[PDB]
């Protein structure tokens, strides 16, 4: 909906804080790890999909955070 | 064994409010609608009714929008019908009429024996 | 806003007479309801004839009812003086609204 | 009759076993049962109330803050205090200013400051839990009777309505003419309660999942609590602005009710406003049927010379539908229907209202029938004054077994393991599919969960790719049941 | 806020349709691909830093699709 | 200093005058004079119709539902020119000066 | 931009583009909201009616 | 903290009489200690029903009670001449304290 | 076989302190619970006493909570009611209860059959 596109990265901003700074800052990383301890499944697959293709470990943390951020 | 009467009421004023009833028998009321039809004296019937049902739902008559109301009881299973501001046209004879509504409770289509049992009616006049 | 049955019909009591109903596609050129009412000089009618042909129970097995098209017509098989009364329309149109007959009567003698 | 016009409904052929069948009926399909014998009937859910319900957790839409009083103090002396910080209906948040000797303090350092706001909602949400007791099933049953003007006939009295509960028995009807029929049910085990919380906003309604319910980031309340004030997570439905390093102030963060309605994207609508009527899930239903009399043995034939009064009219799934009536004497009796090809021999296209009948008046009878997939014959009667009526049914060579392969495999996406309660007894077969749909259909629930329409189709491109490329044959293995199978159902979710 | 961890998967889906089938089946889709025509700079830069990390095709390709669908 | 609003969005609407109109499945789309009265929303569906319904032919017919769109909250945004924007400055110097 | 009593600065391309019906700023009388489509949704439960 | 039953109700001896209470979320729709004492005009009261429904040693197995979820009924069948008692209710909440109802009159012509 | 008897009040005053005994035998008293509660004529039964047991515990009732003080006693097997500053309302009839405790020795969970027997009645009243 609306909520979302949240006006976020377009510059505009300067010393005085904005609308939501230290609520809106935090919340895209609070949902996404109750998200995990409430699915762990898509985790564990989600790990093993990473793992599975991906040559060095650098390629499968990459591939796992992006694969574990994409789901809400 | 299925019964539907009214209540008459006979002189009213132009430009008052007239209230007429429908007291129900012989089924569960909630489960089946309530129409209303005009008969003005000696020529074509008309359609006054709003589709009431469980709920309260209506059908915006267009010839009959902004001048009448309608409105339901659930306990005494009794249909009431509001005409506020009527003529001397507006003065007729008033039956009420019986559809069956949808399993949901949503009376949009209405059954192919619409109209089943009528009341006696109810005579107005004005002066 | 209505249907064009004619004023009045009439007939010998014994030979068939028929009253039909004009009407446009948004009730009766699409869809089957259109059904048959007659009422007596006494008070209020009584349903007499189902969507096109079919009839409630108690109806005399001699009232039916056709469609061809934009039009639907309601014949009595066997008159007899019983049946002078006010035979009148409904219909369900496309929009959700019910329109009537304009009013046929009947005479006998 | 009531069946024929709904979309998506589904016939089963087979009392087989003893004289039961397993059927699964949802709120929107309607399943027609037919046998050797034993005359058919047409069965769908109408209705299912829960009777009695409890509210769970109250949530907080809408806000208004009043009394607004602050408390700022020097710095390093301590921290601000406030008479109205001991009550919880006020939200608090403490936080720095800086400070000289233009605030009239000293020590030119950053203070501390604490702003009170009493907080009053405007806008309840609630939940209500109820136990898989005390909800009552309404189930509907309508033999074609071929009684007049009653087909597509979703109104009037013209079936049995009976309520099953898990209170109730095996609830029997007599439908008259034919017999008695018996519905041993299973009304606990397909909608699975106690993870649903049936939700009202304002006028509207939901079916929601309870860990759902229970972590929204709205201001909550519990359930039972009479002077609903002491709101619990007021942190989230209040902003504290601190522009700059000067005084602070509050301010309430608008109504939920459109940023809810975009929350329950995804779950399905219930109606709450008379009575927790529900219109979702299934109920499976083992249906026995052995006594159910016919309703039409025992009389004679005809003597022929009917009249039909309705034009023949096939519906979806190919089977027409007309409607006939008896001209003559002796009116209590069959009807010599059969369907039967070009040069007039073979008997080919079957009933589906099986003994058709005259029920004893001038009343026209609605005969369905499924003919095959070309020309036919549909003879209505005997030598002095039969109809021959011509009929040609559209395609239905190999198409319609591929197409009840694609809607039976989306009654397994819909339905999860119930799908395989469609049949009776299989055994063998049946009941050790039932079992390991159980546990890839397990094994897939603690996995793909939370998984979006997009996401779904992804992983089926991922284990695909995965498959398409490993070794050791595991190709069958990573593209067959799972690298193919979740993208079908990357597709047909999201109903 | 409330409106993002949608409802989506939860079981619990049948036959009926629910509250936003089809005006929230492509809301996802049709974002990310407006957010994409207002910002172009970091569907370049996140092409070239895909197709420097994970050397096969389909690595880039998904470290591609993966980079681009987290940002909003 | 002057603004002048360029436009303006609704952030809670109500719907009144809800009207429908069904067809026959082999007659084509339905048509309402609502529909093309740009203060209705609408959109074309279908629904299954039969014997049951007054209608025939055992199909899918369209159907429309309209519904007049009335607005009671408002979100304008205003804009400015780069002229007519008036800052304000203060000017002061450290003079020994109490308070 | 103005909300009830509230008031923020956005930029443009970001202010053109929420979805949600919108009129053009300089008019009398609505009764032409443009993409009404997001503020109300149609419901067709089993086919039947909407 | 109080309950809200009928003041009078009457009954021939033959037919049944029914009593309900409309207690909160907390003493009566949420918990099974739901209780019945009658009081004649010259006696203490005595214990009529337990938990919901059971009924201790003594009264002679007529009244039946039950929880229809806010309400809780008290029926009577088959009444007499010496049963003009004050027939209250009863219900321990959820904090912990007693609530009682106000008063019934019961008579028979 | 369970009979609770009482002690009477002749005539108090409001402001003055009023005082109540049960005399209760045929059971067991140390391991039981005692309540006491007030009838205006007519009206609510104002559950007055608290949770007594083996110690003598309390229950705070809101009503009668800053006004009200009570013991008991192990060695006359009875339990003891005084209300301080009387008042006008305060005029009524009082009676007794028996509940039994938990084996533990605690009792706030009650049994399902409380209230098994009752007092006699011993009326008060104001000058
Ligand atoms: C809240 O504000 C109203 C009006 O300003 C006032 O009457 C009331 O006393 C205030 N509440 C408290 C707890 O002070
Ligand atoms: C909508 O119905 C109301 C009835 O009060 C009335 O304003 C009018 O008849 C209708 N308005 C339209 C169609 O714009
Ligand atoms: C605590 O109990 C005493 C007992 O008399 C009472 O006076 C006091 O008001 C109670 N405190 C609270 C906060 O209720």
């Amino acid at each position: 909906s609306v909520a979302l596109v949240p006006h976020v990265g377009m510059g505009l901003e300067t010393r005085t804080e904005t609308w939501m700074s230290s609520e809106g800052a935090w919340k895209h990383a609070q949902r996404i790890e109750t998200w995990i301890l409430r699915h762990p499944g898509f985790t564990i697959m989600a790990a093993i999909l990473a793992y599975t293709i991906g040559t060095t470990h650098f390629q499968r943390a990459l591939i796992f955070i992006l694969l574990t951020a994409v789901a809400p | 064994e299925v019964q539907l009467v009214e209540s008459g009421a006979e002189v009213k004023k132009p430009g008052a409010s007239v209230k007429v009833s429908c007291k129900a028998s012989g089924y569960t009321f909630t489960s089946y609608a309530m129409h209303w039809v005009r008969q003005a004296p000696g020529q074509r019937l008309e359609w006054m009714g709003w589709i009431n049902a469980g709920n309260g739902n209506t059908k915006y008559s267009q010839k009959f929008q902004d001048r009448v109301t309608i409105t339901r009881d659930t306990s005494a299973s009794t249909a009431y019908m509001e005409l506020s501001s009527l003529r001397s046209e507006d003065t007729a004879i008033y039956y009420c009429a019986r559809d069956k509504v949808d399993d949901y409770g949503d009376y949009w289509f209405p059954t192919l024996w619409y109209f089943d049992y009528w009341g006696q009616g109810t005579l107005v006049t004005v002066s | 806003s209505a249907l064009t049955q004619p004023a009045s019909v009439s007939g010998s009591p014994g030979q068939s007479i028929t009253i039909s109903c004009t009407g446009t596609s948004s009730d009766v050129g699409g869809f089957n309801y259109v059904s048959w009412f007659q009422q007596h000089p006494g008070k209020a009618p009584k349903l007499m004839l189902y969507d096109v042909t079919s009839r409630p129970s108690g109806v005399s097995s001699r009232f039916s009812g056709s469609k061809s098209g934009n039009t639907a017509s309601l014949t009595i098989s066997g008159l007899q003086a019983e049946d002078e009364a006010d035979y009148y329309c409904s219909s369900h149109t496309s929009r959700g609204t019910w329109v009537f007959g304009g009013g046929t009567k009947l005479t006998v003698l | 009759m009531r069946c024929i016009g709904i979309s998506n409904r589904d016939f089963v052929e087979g009392v087989s076993g003893g004289s039961w069948v397993d059927i699964v009926l949802e709120h929107g399909s309607c399943v027609t049962t037919m046998a050797k014998n034993k005359p058919t009937l047409d069965f769908e859910l109408i209705e299912t109330e829960a009777k009695q319900p409890a509210t769970l957790r109250k949530y907080c839409i809408e806000a208004k803050l009043t009394n607004t009083t602050t408390d700022s103090r020097c710095p390093t002396q301590g921290e601000p205090s406030l008479n109205e910080e001991q009550d919880k209906r006020f939200v608090c948040k403490h936080s720095m200013v800086d400070r000289g000797w233009g605030n009239g303090c000293g020590l030119f350092g950053k203070g501390g400051i604490v702003t009170c706001a009493m907080f009053t909602c405007k806008k309840n949400m609630k939940g209500k839990v109820v136990q898989p007791e005390n909800l009552e099933y309404t189930i509907v049953i309508t033999p074609h009777s071929g009684e007049e003007h009653a087909v597509g006939n979703d109104t009037g009295k013209h079936g049995k309505e009976i309520k099953i509960t898990p209170q109730s028995s095996i609830t029997e009807a007599e439908l008259t003419g034919y017999g008695t029929v018996t519905m041993e049910c299973s009304p606990r085990t397909g909608l699975d309660f106690n993870e649903m919380v049936l939700l009202q906003m304002e006028n509207k309604a939901w079916l929601v999942h309870r860990q759902w319910f229970l972590d929204l980031p709205l201001p909550w309340l519990p359930g039972a609590d009479t002077q609903g004030s002491n709101w619990i997570q007021k942190e989230t439905l209040v902003t504290f602005k601190n522009p700059h390093a000067k005084k602070q102030d509050v301010v309430v963060l608008g109504s939920q009710e459109g940023a809810m309605h975009t929350a329950l994207t995804g779950a399905t609508e219930i109606q709450m406003s008379s009575g927790n009527l529900l219109f979702t899930g299934h109920l499976k239903c083992r249906l026995r049927m052995d006594k159910l009399q016919l309703k039409g043995m025992s009389y004679s034939m005809c003597t022929g010379k009917f009249k039909v009064v309705k034009e023949i009219a096939e519906t979806q799934h190919g089977t027409i539908v007309i409607r006939v009536q008896y001209e003559g004497d002796g009116s209590p009796c069959k009807i010599p229907f059969e369907i039967m090809d070009l040069e007039k021999r073979h008997v080919l296209g079957r009933l589906i209202t099986v003994n058709p009948i005259v029920t004893e008046k001038d009343s026209p009878v609605n005969i369905e029938a499924e003919p095959p997939f070309g020309d036919s014959y549909i003879i209505i009667g005997v030598e002095p004054g039969q109809l021959k009526l011509n009929w040609f049914k559209k395609g239905s060579s190999i198409g319609q077994m591929i197409e009840t392969t694609m809607r039976g495999a989306k009654r397994m996406a819909i339905l999860g393991d119930t799908a395989w309660d469609f049949g009776s007894l299989g055994g063998v077969f049946t009941s050790i599919g039932k079992a390991l749909h159980q546990v890839f259909g397990a094994i897939y629930g603690a996995a793909f969960s939370g998984v979006s329409w997009i996401m779904k189709i992804l992983i089926g491109v991922i284990i695909t790719w995965i498959g398409m490329n490993s070794r050791s044959t595991s190709l069958s293995v990573s593209l067959v049941l799972v690298g193919v199978v979740t993208l079908y159902l990357g597709v047909m979710v999201q109903a």
